[PDB]
Order: structure tokens, then C-alpha cells, then sequence
């Protein structure tokens, strides 16, 4: 939908959903396929934490808020 | 129930002892392999705000 | 500064299921001799309703007794 | 089956420690498998809303 609030939203949601059943995978299942999957998991974790973070800064300041809008659009209303 | 079959209870220690230390092994294994994780994902994205990995440090 | 929502994490290393249970527990030594009775018992006797015994423990005048009742020898 | 009985009857310390580290785990068992439950339905339901 090109929606920056749907595409903050729905990282979230993977994080949680997908670490959620990841700490229980990794006490369900027990040499080799314990290590790769501790980093196989971080990495997901950790370039999910990077996302977040380059995500907020694209979103307006407090400046130019809705009742500024508003503003703006009255003098549009004239014209 | 083992006495209607009639054998010394010492096999059945035994048994019981065994199985007891393999769900210890497998308990040991899951720890270490939790911990080992924790480990790897801590030193794998050290580097995305080292202010917080400091104040992990020194809190432990 | 400080994050939302630290808390003290706990004692160090109390109880928990990492330790070694059975030598904190000081069951070692029974599990290092382990690791039949009926034999055993047939050393002292012959062989090891055997049956209606079992069933009696599932649930679960010796003079006079002997004077009681006579028992042909032949 | 008395003698056994009666033979096993100092012998009911390392069978019991065997069954209470196996109900440890067990219990402990359950706790786990709760908590991951527990995340696997906040994700469902309450991210939904």
C-alpha cells in the first residue's frame, strides 16, 4: 500500500512472531545444527533491529503538524 | 509390578540412575546450547550501538 | 539514560537445574556402584500361585491350629 | 517377596532422587513450552488489534 506505517508495523510483528517461536525451536530441538541456527537467528534479530532504527528517521518532525495543515488549507480554500 | 517378575531391585537402581543422568546430559545440552547462542548473537551484532553493549557489560 | 523498566536480576547462581543434582544431592557414589535379586534369593534357597500370590498383594492359634487338623503319614 | 521388599527398603533414596530430578524437569518442562505458548499467542491475537 506505500504506506510508511504499514511497513514500520508490520517489522515489528515479524520480530515478535518469529523470536517467539525461535527461543521455543531452539528448546524443542537440540552439535552442529545448534551453533549454525545461534547465528542463523541472530542475524535475522539483529538486521530487524537495524530496520527499525533507519525507519525513524524518515517520519516528519514535530513542525508542520495536522492544525498547520488545517491552516494551510484555508487559505487554499479561498484561492 | 518388578517383584511379580522377581529380579533384585539393583538392575532397576540401576536403570533409574541412568536414565536420570541422560536427562541430565540433554538438560546440560540444551543449557549450553541456549547459552552458546546468547553468546554468538551478543558478539555477532556488537557493533549496532556499542553504548548499549557497554552498559550490558557492566550490568551482566 | 537508563532503559525503561531495569530491574536486579537474581542471586547469582541459586538452585537451578544447571548444577550437577545428584552429587550436590550426595547420590554419587550409589550411582558409581550401579552404573536378579531372585537369583540372588535362589542362591539362598532352590528356584525363583505365584500367581494367587500376587493377586493377594494386589489388593494391598498355631498350637490350636496344629491340634485342629491331623494328616495321614502313609 | 517380603525379603525383597524389605531389602529395597534402604534402597528407596536414589530411585526417589532420580524420579524428583525427572519431575523437575518435567515441570519444568511445562513452563517453557508455556512462555514460548504464551509469545506464539500474543503475536496471533494481540498484534491483530
Amino acid at each position: 500500500m506505500a504506506d510508511r506505517l504499514t511497513q514500520l508495523q508490520d517489522a515489528v510483528n515479524s520480530l515478535a512472531d518469529q523470536f517467539c517461536n525461535a527461543i521455543g525451536v531452539l528448546q524443542q530441538c537440540g552439535a552442529n545444527p545448534t551453533e549454525e541456527y545461534a547465528q542463523l537467528f541472530a542475524a535475522l534479530i539483529a538486521r530487524t533491529a537495524k530496520d527499525i532504527d533507519v525507519l525513524i528517521d524518515s517520519l516528519p518532525s514535530e513542525e508542520s503538524t495536522a492544525a498547520l495543515q488545517a491552516a494551510s488549507l484555508y487559505k487554499l480554500e479561498e484561492e | 509390578e518388578y517383584i511379580d517378575q522377581g529380579r533384585n531391585p539393583q538392575l532397576y537402581t540401576k536403570e533409574c540412575l541412568e536414565r536420570a543422568l541422560a536427562k541430565n546430559e540433554q538438560v546440560k545440552g540444551k543449557i549450553d546450547t541456549m547459552k552458546k547462542f546468547k553468546s554468538l548473537l551478543i558478539q555477532e551484532l556488537s557493533k549496532v550501538f556499542p553504548e548499549d553493549m557497554a552498559k550490558y557489560r557492566s550490568i551482566r | 539514560g537508563p532503559f525503561y523498566l531495569m530491574r536486579e536480576l537474581p542471586g547469582s547462581t541459586e538452585l537451578t537445574g544447571s548444577t550437577n543434582l545428584i552429587t550436590h544431592y550426595n547420590l554419587e557414589q550409589a550411582y558409581n556402584k550401579f552404573c536378579d535379586l531372585p537369583g540372588m534369593i535362589d542362591l539362598p534357597g532352590s528356584h525363583d500361585r505365584s500367581l494367587i500370590e500376587k493377586p493377594p498383594i494386589l489388593s494391598s492359634g498355631t498350637m490350636l491350629a496344629g491340634f485342629r487338623l491331623h494328616t495321614g503319614p502313609l | 517377596r517380603l525379603l525383597a521388599l524389605v531389602k529395597w527398603a534402604n534402597n528407596a533414596g536414589k530411585v526417589e532422587k532420580c524420579a524428583m530430578i525427572s519431575s523437575f524437569l518435567d515441570q519444568q518442562a511445562i513452563l517453557f513450552v508455556d512462555t514460548a505458548d504464551r509469545l506464539a499467542s500474543l503475536a496471533r491475537d494481540a498484534l491483530v488489534h
